[PDB]
RNA sequence: UGCGAAAGCAGUUGAAGACAAGUGCUUGUCGUUCGUUAUAAAUGGCCUCG
């Protein structure tokens, strides 16, 4: 639990502090050296400062400070500075991540991540047959609800973990997609149990898969890991547009790569992480370029009935760009309108799904918050983050009361499905008289 | 700066013969029937069973001489005054006499009479006479010089002599008691052969022994009676006794706070100390497995442990001797351990006692909901383990109610999902009503007691 | 946190506090050591020396609400040891005097302040000076016979100041509870130690009888079940710490407090008994047991009275024949033999008796809280009656003309009244008058004025009197 | 009969001194 | 498992104690009970087996405490003295007793329990309307 | 020590003690009840208090010779006193004799002398009935209110490819 | 807060000014005053000399 400062040149001890009251796992300092940062085991975050001239002169650090915002072990520890950041981020044990200011670690303010921030969706529903599907550590849980009975549960030999499983309108094919490979097995209801068999297909199992979906009982949509999107029966390749390079494209690979395939009615749209959507038509198998988004794409969603597709940036603005205006007419008048609740959010929307009743109002929810939105109706006029100085590259329902969330979306047209979660820790005792 | 005070967790006659502890339990052959110690140091007691006698040593509590020459049944073992001869008593008659820790030499043989010789004691004023009492009815005493006739023969007793006792200051008086229930005095300067006079103690008579100059303690039958002869009858009687009373040992001038103790054998198993100065008060007492006919205790200037000894019909031998860091919790607490030094209360094998200080101590702490604050049913239990015990007791009954309260106010939501401790409760619950029921009836005793009053 | 003081150098940092500890911060590396332990809270702290080779400190000893106790502590640097102690007399009185104040502390309790308390408090003490009419303000104090020390009941504790000398001798703590284990943080700080109420020695002297009430704990079932202790202690004469002897608890039985407590004469029992006297009329009758070495109750009268009154006083005769007993309004004389009334033996009087003494064995002074009177046990008749309503009305507690009158055993007695001085509403300095009265009350012996309440007033073993001021001073009137 | 009412008063003085894993719930909207 | 038929037995005591055939019930020469039905149930099947007899003195002490059957219980002494005065009792080290029922339970093992149980029932008995001869017994 | 340290608390070997303390102010077993209390024989007793049947209580007591009784009431106090859990059947014992041997009690010089700790006794368990009837309502309420208030469906990849 | 016993018997907890926050209005506060007898909560626990 001490923490030593050692003279380079003359390799001999400078100053010595007992600080923490167990091992002292990561540290870290600052641009200028004038903050050295420990944490360890007892959960402990302290702040050594050289900062006053005095201090410099004499070469002496000092003990400023310690905080307590870990309930375990905070394994991990780094720091960035800019002129524009000031991020101290932790992890650990807790298995969050937790953000202070390097500056005004002492007085400055904090937040904690949630655990599990859905960007990537491990729980499907099925809306026919009321099957609720999750995937971890390639095993496979299948839940019916009249009330819940785990109907079945599948085991894969693969060591590497499941990526996506997307399962069939009708709920007899389930697809299991891996990096490496991607296998398709048959459900078959017999005695309130479902009966697994696996459909042999060659091309899907040397196929590797980012994401899969249906087109309908028969047909699939998969994107393989190098970028190319083909039609399965149970390949069709589609032509997709060429993006151009840029620098930033250079630097981060990824962001020219597909994040968000989304396929409805025959109709399919990609999105990359450079922010270029384009329409797909999978009949005519031919790309067309529907927007250029400055920022990251969190959710896509498309509506057949208001013919309009639904993108979410990472900023939490929402843009319906009509299928050949551009954009809806309500998009033009409530992009920069929308409510206080969606523009005060700190966590982005991952999850869009469309409400039965009425095709018009759409549903929207993040790790921590469901949203309902009418497209029909205009709304009425009336510190831990980057500055975002720089370029990105180069009617109304608000809830906040279920937390956190997996999953959530509908099994009928008045059934909502909402899927919530439900070690030791060092002793530091809280004082009570 | 101080340092830390330390956490603070009958009568005294009673108190000193609780010392004697150490208890050690002899089987004899057969009934002893007479225990001696021996007037000088390391005042080795002699004890007569079957036909044998043997000594005992006071540190060792063990036998160091054995002395089987005698042929019959021994009757006694009464040592003289300086304690270098030791004189006995044969069913023959026939009485010897031997030098103490050498069994070998008879230094003194005498045939008494054809009866049996029972008792046998050494005038304790006067060395050279030996006085031996025998069924014949004759109490001959009989001189170390002459062997071949007594020095007197007292007579006048109807049936068997089986006390002799000298008083002390008038080595010319000599006291017999027989079974005829008639105790006799008679004067040695005088002819004799005639007692001075006679007191009747109306039951046959087991022992006489004179606690005091002018005071005689007779014991037999089922009581005993103190005798002073300036008035000629007897001042205290003292029948606690159930059996017939056998022996009657007195000591004094003892470092006890009493200044003088007399123990008295009941044959019922009881041997019961008698204070002279609270007129021969019953203070203390023992228990053993059967009838008691012996009992002594360590002379006055004992220079060591003090013995107490008792002899059983069985021939068993009861020997009684008067031999002549900080805790867990205490540093929870002072370590502000509130919650853990709760903790060290309730543990396996921990005194009833220690476990009230230290509740105590928290509660006189001003540390009562704290301790309870981090708990649940698991480590909640050994708690209300305790209570369902300790609301028996008086002393515990408030504080149990106190804790109770507490963790009653502090995990009632608890106590919904937690199933075992609503069984806790419950019983509990009955518990309690059973000492209300049993402090019900003691209001209406105490009323009823102060009708009479 | 009360005191903070900085090193000549800077490198160290002095903090003392409610925690009772003195606490040395190692700046170079936030190091701590700590001196615990300490009599009082900690009001300042400082480094004394050129070389920093002392500290002072200020104690408070906050237990003490009436008054505050300021002691003055010089410390050895080198080893953390009391190189001078230095405090004046320690009395406690029975309400706060003047304005003195509680210590700011985190949230108000009895023995602090809270940050918005002060200002309320200060305004209601001068309100409570000004309007309020019960002015007690008298403190218990007791006179060492062999040894003229003179003895504070300080709470939970008692100092023993030599007067000769004007300094401390000692200060010994006589009751359990947290009084020294640490130092009262936050709620702890409302709790009560054992407080002693009346302390008194025996004509011999070489006997302690204390009495002890002890307070549970709040939020308790068991929080309004006061608890009464008894205590005898003993000493030989070189020895400076009295031993505890022995321990009654719960005398007289359950939550009856020991209202009046009595030595009794060099007659019975060579000076060591004493009699114990309840709000119930109850009288006990305790002596000194050789042969059990301890204390035992000899006897008893425990008429089971239905209603109470603090108002008792309790006098012994010199030869030891008979006890003064005035319960409420009306006096018993019991013969100590059958420790019960005499075969008049009832007195009655106009109002409770407040302090039943006798001068000499002919007359009886009795005090009510409407006069005095001087009766002869002779003639049973009284000789001087003087009207101490217009002074003595509510201004005092009943049992407090105990310790405000004082009678020599030689040449007469003393009656001390405290007044206020107002001029054009009351003011809070008060002015003290003094008599001497000769035995039967005939005459004045003399009439001296002092310039402040006179808490108390004690008659010394020699002919001299002895009184203690709320400015804690001892002043003494004699020949 | 005056003992069961004062007992009876008794117990009435000292009365005065004193997550599921599926739940179903309708959202209102 | 473990099974005695304690129902069904008791209803056997009910029906011994209940008969009556006069004078031979209480016999002028002892006051004991020479009933052959009682006697060959004490000769047969009491002495021989301890799990009877240790069920027994179960039994008959719950009846003696049933005011149903205590009044009848307390007459018929003669009965309880035939079947008793024997030195066959499985308390007795002399005595060797086997088991009647194969897998006997645990608790006929309890020695304790049946000296309990034997001294209530002649303490009871010893209470009740004793004749001359019955005494002498 | 220290002189400006205060001297410490020490109970040491002191005596505790009350102001209570009163000192310095067929089936019966009635012969051995009447043997025993004459001899002091504590063992002999024990085996008489330990029958729980009221009726022999009774009439053991009833026959018992009434200076006797007496002696057993103190002897009770006692046993009572070191063995508090003993209360509920003791109590029975000194009922019985109080009745039956109240006539004799009556026509006695003294008796709070000889039954101080009777009265000492029976007054502790009385200052508890306050406070348990406290307890006993607070733990009424809560209980009142209280009272009131996968291998069979396993699917295994390597098992369906072996067989 | 007054009185009294410890049990209890009666009676109180108002007004003004200033500041902050939210939206002229609302709420909360006071090292501000006048008058009446009149929860807490900055991870923060006690030295060494055998």
């Amino acid at each position: 639990g001490s923490i030593k400062f050692w003279d380079f040149q003359f390799a001999t001890l400078n100053q010595s502090f007992k600080a923490h009251d167990a091992d002292v796992l990561c540290l870290t300092t600052d641009t200028d050296n004038n903050y050295v940062f420990s944490a360890g085991v007892d959960r402990k975050i302290f702040q050594f400062s050289q900062n006053t001239n005095k201090s410099q002169k004499n070469n002496r650090w000092v003990n400023s400070s310690n905080r307590l915002l870990h309930g375990n072990d905070i394994r991990a520890i780094c720091a960035y500075q800019s002129k524009g950041a000031d991020f101290l981020v932790s992890g650990g044990v807790e298995k969050t991540l937790v953000i202070n200011s390097l500056t005004s670690f002492s007085n400055g303010n904090y937040r904690k991540m949630p655990t599990v921030e859905p960007y990537s969706k491990n729980v499907l529903v099925n809306k026919e047959q009321r099957l609720v599907v999750s995937w971890s550590e390639s095993t496979v849980k299948i839940w019916t609800m009249g009330n819940y009975k785990l109907v079945c549960k599948l085991t894969l030999k693969d060591d590497q973990n499941i990526s996506t499983c997307s399962l069939s309108p009708d709920g007899q094919v389930l697809v299991v997609g891996r990096p490496s490979t991607t296998k398709v097995f048959h459900l078959q209801p017999v005695g309130n149990k479902l009966k697994v068999t696996k459909l042999d297909n060659d091309l899907l199992l040397r196929t590797s898969t980012k994401l899969v979906k249906f087109i309908d009982n028969s047909k699939i949509v998969i994107c393989s890991c190098e970028d190319d999107v083909f039609i399965v029966d149970l390949p069709q390749e589609v032509e997709l547009l060429e993006v151009t390079s840029t620098k930033s494209s250079i630097k981060v690979p990824y962001i020219n790569r597909i994040n968000h395939l989304e396929v409805d009615q025959n109709i399919a749209v990609i999105s990359r992480g450079c922010g270029v959507v384009d329409i797909l038509d999978l009949k005519a198998r031919i790309s067309k370029p529907l927007a250029r988004l400055n920022n990251f794409i969190t959710a896509v969603h498309i509506n057949t009935s208001r013919k309009s597709v639904v993108v979410i940036t990472a900023d939490n603005k929402i843009y319906e760009f009509n299928m050949n205006s551009v954009l809806t007419q309500w998009s033009k008048n409530n992009t920069d309108n929308l409510p206080k609740e969606w523009k005060t959010l700190k966590e982005n929307c991952v999850g869009i799904f469309s409400d039965i009743e009425n095709s018009s109002r759409l549903w929207f929810w993040g790790a921590t918050w469901i949203s309902r939105i009418d497209f029909d109706v205009d709304f009425p006029i009336n510190g831990l983050t980057i500055t975002d100085e720089s370029n990105f590259m180069n009617h109304f329902f608000f809830t906040d009361k279920y937390k956190p969330l997996l999953f959530v979306d509908l099994i009928s047209s008045n059934e909502l499905a909402i899927i919530e979660r439900n070690q030791k820790a060092f002793i530091q005792p809280k004082l009570v008289f | 700066s101080t340092a830390r005070p330390r956490i603070i967790t009958t009568t005294p006659e009673q108190r000193y013969w609780r010392q004697y502890t150490s208890a050690q339990l002899v089987k004899e052959h057969n009934s002893v029937t007479h225990i001696s110690f021996n007037p000088q140091h390391p005042h080795d007691f002699a004890v007569t069973s079957s036909t044998r006698v043997q000594i005992f040593s006071s540190r060792t509590r063990q036998v160091i001489k054995t002395f089987s020459r005698f042929k019959d049944v021994v009757y006694s073992a009464s040592f003289r005054s300086d304690g270098k001869l030791l004189c006995a008593g044969d069913a023959t008659g026939l009485v010897s006499v031997y030098d103490s820790y050498n069994p070998r030499t008879i230094l003194l043989s005498i045939n008494a009479s054809t009866h049996p010789t029972h008792v046998t004691k050494f005038h304790t004023q006067d060395n050279k006479i030996l006085a031996t009492a025998s069924d014949d009815r004759v109490t001959r005493l009989w001189d170390i010089s002459n062997a071949y006739e007594p020095q007197l023969e007292l007579t006048g007793a109807t049936d068997y002599v089986r006390t002799l006792s000298f008083i002390p200051a008038a080595p010319h008086l000599v006291a017999t008691g027989s079974y005829d229930g008639l105790i006799r005095l008679y004067d040695t300067r005088s002819s004799g052969s005639t007692p001075i006079y006679s007191l009747n103690h109306d039951q046959p008579v087991e022992n006489v022994i004179a606690v005091s100059p002018t005071q005689i303690v007779s014991c037999g039958g089922n009581n005993f009676k103190v005798w002073d002869l300036t008035s000629n009858k007897k001042l205290y009687e003292r029948g606690n006794f159930n059996k017939a009373v056998t022996c009657l040992d007195y000591v004094e001038n003892f470092d006890s706070p009493m200044q003088s103790a007399l123990i008295a054998s009941s044959l019922d198993g009881h041997v019961k100390v008698f204070d002279p100065l609270d007129n021969f008060q019953v203070k203390f007492g023992w228990k053993f497995s059967g009838p008691v006919l012996s009992c002594a205790v360590s002379p006055s200037t004992a220079q060591g442990n003090r013995h107490l000894v008792a002899g059983l019909s069985s021939g068993l031998l009861a020997i009684r001797t008067k031999k002549k860091r900080m805790r867990a919790f205490e540093r929870n607490i002072n370590q502000f351990k509130w919650s853990e030094a709760l903790d060290n209360a309730f543990v396996p094998g921990m005194a009833k006692e220690l476990t009230l200080t230290v509740l105590q101590e928290l509660r006189k702490r001003g540390k009562v909901r704290v301790a309870l604050y981090g708990r649940d049913e698991s480590t909640l239990e050994p708690l209300l383990n305790w209570c369902l015990k300790g609301i028996e007791d008086v002393r515990s009954a408030s504080i149990v109610a106190d804790w109770v309260a507490v963790v009653l106010e502090l995990y009632g939501n608890t106590l919904e999902s937690s199933p075992v401790l609503q069984e806790l409760m419950i019983d509990l619950k009955t518990k309690v009503r059973h000492e209300i029921h049993k402090s019900k009836e003691a209001q209406r005793i105490e009323g009823m007691l102060q009708l009479l009053t | 946190v009360l005191s903070l003081s900085f090193s000549h150098d800077g490198s160290y940092l002095l903090s003392g506090g409610w925690e009772k500890v003195m606490s040395l911060w190692q700046l170079e590396t936030n190091s701590q050591q700590f001196l615990p332990r300490l009599n009082g809270i900690i009001i300042d702290c400082q480094v004394l020396g050129p070389q920093g080779n002392y500290y002072s400190l200020i104690l408070q000893m906050t237990e003490n609400n009436s008054n505050s106790d300021y002691q003055f502590l010089l410390l050895n640097a080198s080893d953390l040891t009391s190189k001078l102690s230095i405090n004046g007399p320690l009395p406690v009185f029975n309400s706060t005097i003047k304005h003195i104040q509680q210590p700011i502390s985190a949230m108000n309790t009895k023995n602090s302040n809270s940050i918005t308390s002060l200002n309320h408090s200060k305004k209601k003490q001068s309100r409570k000076l000004i309007k309020s009419r019960r002015q007690d303000f008298t403190t218990n104090v007791e006179i060492n016979p062999i040894n003229k020390n003179l003895y504070f009941p300080h709470i939970s504790a008692v100092q023993i100041f030599d007067f000769y000398k004007n300094e401390q001798v000692n200060y010994q703590y006589l009751t359990s509870g947290v009084n020294n284990s640490m130092g009262k943080v936050r709620f702890e700080l409302n709790l009560q130690d054992p407080i002693i109420t009346d302390l008194k020695f025996t004509k011999d002297g070489q006997w302690m009888i204390t009495y002890e009430i002890e307070y549970p704990p709040n939020d308790l079932l068991s929080s309004k079940d006061l608890t009464h202790i008894l205590k005898f202690w003993t000493k030989n004469d070189n020895e400076t710490n009295w031993n505890l002897k022995t321990k009654v608890i719960n005398p007289h039985g359950i939550s009856v407090p020991i209202t009046k407590i009595l030595p009794s004469p060099r007659s019975v029992n060579n000076s060591q008994g004493c009699l114990t006297a309840d709000n119930n009329g109850g009288l006990k009758f305790w002596s000194f047991d050789s042969h059990e070495s301890n204390w035992c109750l000899k006897k008893i009268s425990l008429p089971n009275f239905n209603h109470f009154s603090n108002s008792v006083s309790l006098a012994w005769s010199q030869d030891g024949s008979l006890i003064f007993h005035g319960f409420d309004d009306k006096l018993q004389i019991l013969d100590f033999d059958t420790f019960k009334k005499f075969e008049v033996s009832e007195f009655t009087l106009d109002s409770e008796i407040q302090t039943v003494k006798l001068i000499n064995d002919t007359n009886l002074i009795v005090a009510t809280r409407t006069t005095l009177n001087a009766i002869n046990l002779l003639r049973g008749q009284v000789i001087n009656s003087f009207d101490l309503y217009p002074f003595v009305n509510g201004v005092y507690k009943n049992g407090h003309m105990d310790r405000l009158i004082t009678c020599d055993e030689r040449t007469g007695n003393i009656a001390l009244v405290i007044n206020q001085q107002l001029t054009d509403v009351p003011t809070i300095n008060y002015k003290s008058r003094i008599i001497i009265f000769d035995s039967d009350l005939s005459t004045k012996l003399g009439n001296f004025t002092h310039h402040e309440y006179i808490s108390w007033i004690g008659w010394n073993y020699d002919t001299d009197f002895i009184f203690l001021d709320i400015e804690s001073t001892l002043g003494v009137v004699g020949t | 009969k005056q003992v069961e009412i004062a007992e009876r008063n008794t117990e009435l003085w000292n009365l005065i001194d004193t997550l599921p894993t599926y739940t179903m719930e309708y959202l209102d909207i | 498992a473990p099974f005695f038929p304690n129902k069904t037995f008791r209803k056997l005591i009910i029906a011994l104690w209940s008969s009556n055939m006069g004078e031979i019930e209480d016999v002028k020469s002892s006051g004991a009970s020479e009933n052959l039905i009682i006697v060959e149930f004490t000769e047969k099947y009491y002495t021989k087996f301890a799990d009877i007899q240790y069920y027994f003195q179960s039994e008959f002490n719950q009846l003696l405490e049933d005011p149903a059957y205590q009044d009848l219980l307390l007459k018929n002494v003669g009965k309880w003295l035939a079947l008793v005065n024997h030195d066959k009792h499985c308390s007795s080290v002399d005595a060797d007793l086997e088991i009647f029922v194969p897998n006997p339970p645990q608790a006929i093992e309890n020695e304790s329990k049946f000296k309990s149980n034997f001294e209530k029932n002649w303490l009871s008995l010893l209470n009740g309307q004793l004749s001359l001869q019955q005494y002498k017994s | 020590k220290d002189l400006a340290s205060a001297t410490n608390y020490v109970e040491g070997n002191a005596r505790v003690t009350s102001g209570d303390n009163f000192k310095h102010v067929t089936g019966t077993v009635t012969v051995i009840l009447s043997q025993a209390l004459q001899s002091n024989d504590h063992s002999l007793l024990e085996t008489v208090l330990n029958n729980r049947d009221e009726r022999v209580i009774r009439d053991t007591i009833f026959r018992l010779k009434p200076a006797l009784a007496v002696i057993l009431l103190e002897r009770l106090a006692e046993r009572i006193a070191r063995q508090t859990h003993r209360q509920g059947p003791l109590n029975v014992w000194v009922k019985w004799c109080l009745i039956i041997h109240g006539g004799y009690l009556v026509s006695i010089p003294n008796l709070m002398s000889t039954l101080s700790s009777l009265h000492s006794t029976l007054k502790r368990r009385s200052d508890l009935l306050p406070r348990l009837l406290a307890l006993d309502a607070r733990l009424d309420c809560t209980i009142n209110k209280f009272k009131t208030l996968e291998d069979d469906v396993e699917y295994n990849e390597e098992l369906d490819d072996a067989g």
